[PDB]
């Protein structure tokens, strides 16, 4: 029986705020993926937070990768207005990312809940195959101030005082002129791209410090928008290598591979760096030149995110970050 | 690509029931969470939103319109449907189905994209499949070796009716102008193209006209006398 | 339409054209603005959302903003091609829907003094078997859009008969429009030559055909 710990402060002071509580796992063999499926008394979503099957190229690297059509079930594949719905129904979200090596894989199970469920919602349990999780509601002292180290902030709207806060970020796949996410990426980093080699289109929510109304990304006249947009492009394999007890980094960096995405594909859609030892990095992301967001699992692998070239790339599912706010204390 | 679709009859008769249906491509119509909307436009007249419906149920109608609109769904194959009763000479417009969307938690906000519409006409009297003629390349246009041809298409009703050339290999070059509203109460119009002299003795020119209210589709051939 | 919009604004190329769009407090003063540019006889294009920001393929020259109740779209650096009708768009809570504007028409002026291309087709050998006949004038790619239409045969003019629609700006920033003319076949071959005439800016250019060619 595990412990996933939701923060709940005393006060919210408006806003459409939903909190996220997240914690990870002790790993499971390779192989074992498909067989998680999750049940729970707080998923409370119309059928479509907990069922999440989604078509992968699931690439086994051996050694050589290869690339199947495979369905997966559990993952953080977000919906366009799936927060929202969720929140006006007073109903919850949950999923979980993946940190793969050759042998063993690391879960990290995140939990969206409305906040007007901080009093209704005190205790719950949700079961993951091999692992139960107790979802522990807990209560600090703080009015509306995010829990950080030891004091209560609170942004905005003020000297300045500013400190640096937590961010849960999801990739909503949505298909649109208006969701052409590729090209804020090359109107903000001069990278030399165009519109062809990446076409995929869609875009980021993002929740801050446990208790936040979600942050579009990107939207350019949003300064937290813009400051997730930053995090997340700087570096799209997570702002926290360290897993639960994985300071020593031991990556066997075997080194670069190409795949196919899907395995249907006439030549390598996707280039990877193998690794083995530690799983650290998610194993998660999207295929960038395809339209519809074409989803890819690489376990032992770290898929090729920097954006200098403009082909062969790909982009995170979730990723966890810290990023800059103004706020107060006492 | 997502490309939204219209369909349905051109000509409705007064105090029917109009039924219109707009189909998606390109997104999976349940993995859109967005409020599916249908718009009009008077002939020379500005805009009107008529009313949305979300992939659950939420019939979201124009309060002036709200007494006759009614809006299908099917999210199992990919369509919704404008169902306006109690029609009258009054409701004659272009209808546009519309995916609106709403940035982040306030409602509806914008439409994007937009299918193409269909013009919708009232009008108690019947369908009429229009007559299509040549128009051919005497010795009279030319200018550098370079000339033009026509299609004319008369005496139908109502709106509108399409000439293409070549089934569609020939753009280029091709002009089509408004139909007129005649005393008879018929619509006329035409279809010139402008070519060089060179392909009137080893290149051939057919205009393709067709009429939805009436089922018409007419390949005519047009060549110099 | 709640939203309104001022009905006609103009301009000339490389100016810095602004369009309007005022409600009250129910409908812009609450929620985004959207515009929307619809070009001639065309289905209607997003240009901003959220009230600034700009879809894929849309030149920066088109920025948008709102403050209070009333927005703002600013085409900085006009071109040729943006005569078109512009719409605003905004969610109205006491209504609670979807309003408009009442639609801005821009007009692109500048332009230069131009000639009109004038095409005359006679009635073909099909339509001759058909008791009926029609002779055509077309008048293309001329500016400004007014027109005069002058019908006549060996130097001695004719009025009735004619069908003549109102001119059209095409997608080329160039007008034209058409010219019908139906008749019993026996007055098609009872007068020598038919010929058509447009008049504009004050001259005139005229075309001819007669029936004696080959039927």
């Amino acid at each position: 029986v595990y412990d996933m710990k939701i923060e709940c402060p005393h006060t919210v002071s408006f806003g459409e705020n939903s909190v996220i509580g997240y914690v990870e796992l002790p790993p499971m063999p390779l192989a074992d993926t498909a067989q998680m499926v999750p049940e729970s008394s707080c998923s409370m979503d119309n059928h479509q937070s907990i069922n999440t099957i989604t078509k992968y190229t699931q690439v086994i690297w051996r050694g050589e990768t290869v690339s199947t059509e495979v369905d997966l079930k559990g993952t953080c594949v977000l919906k366009h207005k799936m927060v929202e719905e969720s929140y006006r129904s007073r109903k919850s979200i949950t999923c979980y990312d993946l940190s793969c090596n050759s042998t063993f894989c690391k879960p990290t199970l995140y939990m969206i809940v409305p906040i007007h469920a901080c009093n209704m919602m005190k205790s719950c349990l949700i079961a993951l195959g091999p692992y139960r999780v107790q979802v522990v509601y807990e209560r600090t002292y703080c009015m509306t101030g995010v829990l950080i180290e030891g004091k209560c902030f609170v942004p905005d709207q003020s000297i300045f005082d500013i400190a640096s806060v937590h961010v849960v970020c999801f990739f909503v796949a949505v298909k649109g002129n208006t969701y052409k996410l590729f090209e804020q990426v090359k109107k903000s980093f001069e990278s030399t791209c165009n519109d062809t080699e990446n076409k995929v289109q869609g875009y980021y929510i993002c929740i801050v410090g446990g208790n936040s109304a979600p942050i579009y990304v990107p939207t350019l006249d949003d300064f937290r928008s813009m400051e997730a947009f930053t995090g997340i492009f700087k570096s799209p394999h997570g702002e926290d290598h360290d897993l639960a007890g994985e300071e020593i980094a031991s990556y066997s960096i075997v080194g670069p591979a190409n795949a196919k995405v899907p395995h249907s594909a006439s030549s390598d859609t996707l280039s990877l760096i193998a690794y083995s030892g530690i799983p650290s990095y998610s194993s998660l992301s999207i295929l960038t030149s395809s339209t519809d967001a074409k989803h890819v699992f690489s376990p032992g692998l770290f898929p090729k995110l920097n954006h200098t070239n403009c082909d062969k790339s790909a982009i995170p599912l979730t990723w966890t970050g810290m990023i800059d706010l103004p706020g107060y204390y006492e | 690509q997502v490309q939204l679709l219209e369909s349905g009859p051109g000509l409705v008769k007064p105090s029917q029931t109009l039924s219109l249906t707009c189909t998606v491509s390109g997104d999976s119509i349940s993995s859109g969470g967005f409020y599916w909307s249908w718009i009009r436009q008077h002939p020379g007249k500005g805009l009107e939103w008529i009313g949305y419906i979300s992939y659950s149920g939420s019939t979201y109608y124009n309060p002036s319109l709200k007494s006759r609109v009614t809006i299908s769904v099917d999210t199992s194959k990919n369509q919704f449907s404008l169902k306006l009763s109690s029609v009258t000479a009054a409701d004659t417009a272009v209808y546009y189905c519309a995916r609106g969307d709403s940035s982040g938690y306030n409602p509806l906000n914008w439409f994007d994209p937009w299918g193409q519409g269909t013009l919708v006409t009232v009008s108690s009297a019947s369908t009429k499949g229009p007559s299509v003629f040549p128009l051919a390349p005497s010795s009279k246009s030319t200018s550098g070796g370079t000339a033009a041809l026509g299609c004319l298409v008369k005496d139908y009703f109502p709106e509108p009716v399409t000439v293409s050339w070549n089934s569609g290999a020939l753009t280029s070059g091709v002009h089509t102008f408004p139909a007129v509203l005649q005393s008879s109460g018929l619509y006329s119009l035409s279809s010139v193209v402008t070519v060089p002299s060179s392909s009137l003795g080893t290149q051939t020119y057919i205009c393709n006209v067709n009429h939805k209210p009436s089922n018409t589709k007419v390949d005519k051939k047009v060549e110099p006398k | 339409s709640v939203l309104t919009q001022p009905p006609s604004a103009s301009g000339t190329p490389g100016q810095r054209v602004t369009i309007y769009c005022s409600g009250s407090t129910s409908n812009i003063g609450g929620n985004t603005v959207s515009w929307y540019q619809q070009l001639p006889s065309m289905a209607p294009k997003l240009l901003i959302y959220s009230n600034d920001q700009r879809p894929s393929g849309v030149p920066d020259r088109f920025s948008g903003s709102k403050s209070g109740t009333s927005a703002s779209l600013a085409i900085s650096g006009l071109q040729s091609e943006d005569e078109a009708d512009y719409y605003c768009a905004a969610w109205d809570e006491n209504l609670n829907g979807v309003v408009f504007g009442g639609g801005t028409k821009l007009t692109v002026l500048g332009q230069p003094k131009a000639a009109p291309s004038v095409t005359l087709f006679p009635p073909s050998s099909e339509e001759l078997q058909a008791n009926k006949a029609t002779l055509v004038c077309l008048i293309s790619d001329f500016y400004p859009g007014a027109v005069t239409v002058a019908w006549k045969a060996d130097s001695s003019p004719v009025k009735a008969g004619v069908e003549t629609t109102t001119p059209s700006k095409q997608s080329n920033n160039k007008y034209a429009a058409s010219s019908y003319l139906s008749l019993t076949p026996e007055q098609w071959k009872s007068h020598k030559s038919y010929s058509c005439q447009v008049t504009h800016e004050g001259s005139t250019v005229e075309k001819t055909v007669v029936p004696t060619e080959c039927s």
